[PDB]
């Protein structure tokens, strides 16, 4: 079959496999489905796997050379789609492949902004809180004050507004800034295997992976 | 606005801050507070270029956007010995080690 | 003859296989076939549905038929593909029957394993094409039937139901199935599930669905798509008040979002917004008055602070819905003092407008002759009415503020109406200014009736409220031209009497002297010329009779005679409701008059032979046989009263012969003149039965039934309608059993 | 007032005490401190970090990014671990 052929919806079969199950994704990638294949909006199979939170499908795609920072016409990365649902497993997998957290879509939203929005709407379980913690570790530091002011929705939630404003107003520890610079230098590769060769204490090797 | 400076001489380095409207003379007064060397026997250099104590740091070319905390303006310092000024000497910070291959640019 | 039914199906099913192979697209065949083909498909659907409804058990038992039955069920799915309302409805009835069967079997069992391996196909189908709920008849019918079918299927397997809906929602977010129709139908199905799942699974499911829908609301651009999506969201959320109570911050977000939609202008979004807001406030009312976890102040106070902004753009009926919703919230504050301050802040804006208008009126009453002034008074009173309805009794604090001014306005408007009529004739009615003043009058009476019906201090109402109301209203009602008589006056008087029983009794004479004779001559001709005044008049009469019978004794005897005459006319009336209320009033009066036997003898001697004549007239006419048992009961009552000797009198007019010996002659006379063909021996037998069963009300009813049945048999007329009163109750019994059944299953009834 | 930090290659950096106490390890350990294991190119950057962390603590304005060269990042990470910053 012309595995890279677009159907009439102009989606690749890999866009369906990434939404259903990792066995199909593996079959299509093994038969040379383009992991960067672009649908009618450009969104790759990896964006859909992240949005479906198909953690093992996201893995099976990234491990076969999907562009972890692929961009759609909005310039949403797959992390910008995982983070809008706060779904922890796919965010963690993307960050282990060095997905960039400091991305901004053309609307102007970063993944952290989208997650803070989800938390302000009170749909956040402990899973969203863990995801926000993981992103705050990954980013090193973030800012949400626009004109010194939290986005108007956040101001509706005083406990979250105080937490975020204090997190913003701290310059961040030098340790986490070093962690970010190291992760940035390792770049688009499987971090929890690239770090193993580094000359570091093993506790810092684990810290670089955001596990601490 | 603010200025953040590193004053350097041989092995020594002083971090300090000053107003742009301040003058090199009170910077020398700070040097006095730290090293107890009278102002007349210390001279200060902007690049390989010397200055006048009176001039305000602003006209020395220091500026807030020039002299961020995270990247201060370097100022050279020298003293008299036997009532004669030493040549300006500053040891480079030891060069960083080789960047590991796993970290090398793509 | 089980085997006959089995062989009939098996051989006909065999023959049907040669007709339609299972691979055939039945919907396509229906679309392209000649009319004979549509008829054939419809008859197949009817055959399968009715057979299985009766004998699925039979084919379930004959295990050797298992797969052939399974094959028939495959056709059942294919015929369910048909969209034609009637065939689809037949299939839906079969699926409803089956889902009820399997929910009964267990709310796996030995049989359910037959269907379960593909009932998910029924699920998918049912969810795919759900009929429109009243998201805003055949509609209600299909909607209800399918709601129960889907709730049953979910209670049978929650996991696959949630899976299917989340898959279809993703395929909407995917765009692969994006279409306004498919989104609407899917969100209808999601809302129709409401309450069938456990609260934790409901929480998970709605968290996923809300995240998906908010993602789609970001992805889709264009106001049209945005609005359809917004509406589906508001629907789903309104239907799940439990989830909103479990997630205070989400509720707060939803409410603020609705107050954003109240300033939108796209089509019906503002109406959907207000409807969802009121649907929430009714059900979450307590959460808005509690100080929730981490709140500094209760959200109700924020809403009343923002109120002036929130409604800046709403239409009048939308403003009324908003004020009603807030009324429901304030109605949860149990602290009388705090609720007082809430009510004062709440009504502050209407109170300000009212005060302004009243101040202009006292400066010059001429301001009342102004369409804007009267329309603002109308809308103000509409808001007050809705507030009173929602808040209940404590709204008295507001009512006592405006009460006297309100009646003064009422008085002035009545003068204008009277002046207009006397100036320009009765046609002035339906003139828009006249319609406006009449609307203000109706709203005043609706407000008073609402509060008094909700009030619970009869002494306070009788002291402070009633006397000004009666002064303002009664003489106005009397002297006005009939078109200028609001029937709401009668309703308000009825409500006051129903509440202030005894305390109002001193007023009943002036009430009747003002309204009775004036209104009766508007009503006692034909019908349809004043149906509202008629209905409210009989409601007034029944209320006053039941609570204040002594006023009939205190009322002057001429008007009491007129009352009796009106009751005689009423139950003699042809229309079911008029007849029934006449009978009820008559029986109530007869029960009352046996108490307080003072002047009861004059009553009996005056009215019994006339009442008795009219009741036997209507009985022998059999006009409304639906009254027969009531007739029997009241007939038995007199035959008790006379046989107990309560008459204590020679009731024969002015004559020595004692009661009962006269009455049996009177009834013989009327029966013989009714039925000259009926023998005196039969008269004696019948009347003996009457004076034997007078305490045996069911036997008395059966005896009367029999004697009328045999009159019809002599006439050769239909007897069966005499029995309507029986089968109606049997029908009602079945309906109540159905209703009682539905309460056993969560989610069939709306929250 | 001032506190003197010595690098392993013997450079001597003088900093304001209020800044130096930004380091937890400095706070525990102390007007002179001698580091046996930190090279001058790292420790100078660490003192830049102290000045930055002071000047932008509880910042109303948006905090500018701290520039780390990738070569010194790997040794700055350890030095910030040991110094508990
Ligand atoms: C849709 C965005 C929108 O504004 O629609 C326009 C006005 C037609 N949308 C995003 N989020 C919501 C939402 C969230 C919670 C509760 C409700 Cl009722 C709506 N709608």
């Amino acid at each position: 079959a012309e595995v890279n052929a677009l159907d009439g919806y102009n989606r690749t079969a890999l866009h369906y496999a990434a939404e259903k199950d990792e066995a199909c994704v593996e079959v299509l990638l093994e038969y040379g489905a383009n992991p960067n294949a672009l649908d009618g909006n450009r969104d790759t199979p990896l964006h859909w796997a992240a949005f479906k939170n198909n953690a093992e499908c996201v893995r099976a795609l990234l491990e076969s050379g999907a562009s972890v920072n692929a961009l759609d016409y909005n310039n949403d990365t797959p992390l910008s789609w995982a983070a809008m649902k706060g779904n922890l497993e796919s965010v963690s997998i993307l960050l282990d492949y060095g997905a960039e957290v400091r991305v901004i879509n053309l609307i102007g939203q970063t993944p952290i902004s989208r997650l803070v929005a989800l938390l302000v709407r009170g749909l956040g379980t402990e899973k969203e809180d863990s995801c926000f913690e993981l992103l705050h570790r990954a980013v090193g530091h973030f800012e949400l004050r626009k004109n010194g002011t939290m986005p108007r929705e956040v101001a509706r939630d005083p406990q979250l507004c105080e937490k975020l404003t204090v997190l913003c107003s701290a310059p961040g520890t030098l340790k986490t800034l070093a962690r970010y610079a190291v992760r940035r230098s390792l770049g688009l590769q499987y971090l929890p295997d690239a770090v193993k060769g580094l000359p570091l204490p093993a506790s810092l090797k684990e810290y670089l992976l955001l596990l601490e | 606005m603010d200025v953040f400076l590193m004053i350097r001489r041989h092995k020594t380095t002083i971090f300090t801050d000053a107003k742009e409207s301040s003058t090199v003379f009170e910077l020398k007064r700070i040097v006095e507070g730290i090293l107890k060397r009278p102002p007349d026997e210390q001279r200060l250099y902007k690049d390989d270029q010397l200055l006048d104590d009176g001039k305000t740091l602003g006209e020395c070319g220091f500026t807030s956007q020039t002299a961020r905390p995270q990247a201060p303006a370097t100022v050279g310092l020298a003293f008299r010995a036997d009532d004669t000024f030493e040549a300006l000497c500053i040891e480079p910070f030891s060069s960083p080690p080789e960047l590991p291959d796993v970290m090398k640019p793509q | 003859y089980e085997e006959q039914f089995v062989t009939l199906f098996t051989l006909t099913m065999m023959q049907l296989k040669q007709m339609l192979p299972l691979n055939t697209n039945i919907r396509l065949a229906y679309s392209n076939g000649k009319d004979d083909e549509q008829n054939f498909i419809q008859n197949l659907s009817l055959f399968l549905c009715t057979f299985l409804k009766e004998h699925d058990q039979l084919i379930e038992k004959r295990l050797n038929l298992r797969e052939t039955l399974m094959e028939a069920l495959h056709y059942m799915l294919l015929v369910s593909e048909v969209e034609e309302t009637e065939i689809f409805k037949i299939c839906l009835e079969y699926w409803n029957h089956l889902a009820a069967e399997l929910y009964r079997e267990s709310p796996v069992p030995p049989r359910r394993q037959l269907y379960l391996p593909m009932l998910f196909k029924v699920r998918l189908l049912m969810v795919s094409r759900m009929a429109k709920p009243e998201e805003v008849t055949d509609s209600i019918n299909l909607y209800k039937n399918m709601r129960e079918t889907l709730v049953y299927l979910t209670h049978l397997d929650y996991v696959d139901t949630e899976r299917i809906m989340t898959e279809k929602l993703h395929n909407q977010v995917n765009g692969t199935e994006w279409s306004w129709k498919n989104l609407n139908t899917l969100c209808w199905a999601i809302g129709s599930i409401s309450g069938a799942m456990h609260e934790e699974d409901e929480k998970r499911f709605l968290v996923t669905v809300i995240k998906d829908l908010l993602g789609l609301c970001e992805q889709k651009r264009g106001k049209d798509n945005k609005a359809i999506i917004a509406s589906n969201i508001m629907y789903i959320v309104g239907q799940y008040p439990r989830f909103l109570r479990a997630h205070w911050k989400f509720l707060k977000t939803v409410v603020n979002k609705l107050f954003e939609f109240m300033h939108e202008t796209h089509d019906g979004v503002q109406d959907m917004a207000c409807d969802t807001f009121i649907k929430i406030a009714q059900k979450c009312r307590r959460h808005f008055v509690q100080v929730q976890v981490g709140e500094v102040m209760p959200f109700i106070d924020e809403i009343l602070n923002n109120i002036n902004t929130i409604i800046c753009d709403l239409q009048p009926q939308q403003v009324h819905t908003f004020y009603e919703a807030v009324g429901y919230m304030i109605g949860a504050q149990t602290d009388q003092t705090v609720q007082e301050h809430l009510i004062e802040k709440y009504m502050l804006l209407p109170n300000q407008v009212w005060d302004s208008i009243i101040q202009q009126a006292t400066k010059n009453v001429d301001i009342l002759k102004d369409p804007e002034t009267v329309k603002q008074l109308g809308s103000i009173l509409k808001t007050n009415v809705r507030a009173c309805k929602a808040v209940g009794h404590p709204f008295v604090i507001q009512l006592g503020r405006i009460y006297l001014d309100m009646l003064n306005v009422y008085k002035c408007l009545s003068e204008n109406i009277s002046a207009a009529i006397q100036a320009n004739g009765e046609m002035v009615t339906k003139q828009p200014l006249i319609r406006s003043m009449r609307t203000v009058k109706r709203e005043t009476l609706k407000l008073i009736s609402g509060w008094v019906s909700r009030s619970n201090d009869p002494q306070m109402v009788a002291e402070n409220f009633v006397p000004p109301l009666l002064d303002a209203v009664l003489i106005d009602y009397q002297r006005n031209v009939p078109a200028a008589r609001e029937p709401e006056v009668l309703s308000t008087m009825a409500i006051i009497v129903n509440k202030l029983g005894g305390h109002i009794t001193a007023e009943i004479p002036q009430i009747f002297d003002a309204v009775f004779e004036c209104t009766l001559n508007m009503i006692n001709k034909d019908f349809e010329e004043y149906p509202e005044h008629r209905t409210n008049f009989f409601l007034l009469l029944q209320a006053v009779n039941s609570h204040c019978f002594p006023a009939f004794l205190a009322i002057p005897p001429t008007q009491f005679k007129l009352v009796l005459d009106s009751i005689i006319w009423a139950f003699k009336h042809t229309m079911r409701n008029v007849a029934d209320t006449g009978l009820q009033i008559l029986f109530t009066l007869l029960q009352n008059v046996a108490q307080e036997e003072a002047a009861a003898q004059s009553f009996y001697q005056t009215y019994f032979c006339d009442i008795l004549q009219h009741i036997f007239s209507v009985v022998t006419d059999t006009s409304h046989t639906a009254g027969l048992t009531m007739h029997a009961s009241i007939l038995a009552y007199m035959f008790n009263l006379v046989e107990e000797g309560k008459i204590s009198t020679s009731l024969n007019p002015g004559n020595p012969v004692n009661n009962q010996i006269f009455l049996q002659e009177y009834v013989a006379n009327l029966l013989k003149s009714a039925f000259p063909h009926l023998q005196d021996a039969q008269v004696k037998l019948f009347v003996t039965g009457l004076f034997s069963l007078n305490q045996d009300i069911p036997a008395f009813k059966e005896h009367l039934r029999d004697f009328l049945v045999q009159i019809k048999e002599f006439a050769g007329e239909d007897t069966s309608d005499l029995f309507l009163e029986e089968r109606e109750i049997a029908l009602r019994q079945a309906d109540e059993e159905k209703h009682k059944r539905q309460m056993s299953v969560p989610g069939i009834f709306n929250p | 007032m001032y506190v003197k930090l010595i690098s392993s290659d013997g450079h001597e950096f003088i900093v304001k005490r209020e800044h130096a106490l930004t380091s937890g390890t400095i706070k525990a350990m102390l007007n002179e401190v001698n580091f046996r294991e930190i090279p001058s190119h790292v420790l100078s950057k660490v003192c830049m970090y102290f000045t930055y962390k002071v000047r932008y603590t509880n910042s109303s304005t948006e905090i500018p990014e701290f520039p780390i060269a990738p070569e010194i990042a790997l040794e700055l990470l350890m030095a910030a671990n040991f110094l508990d910053c």
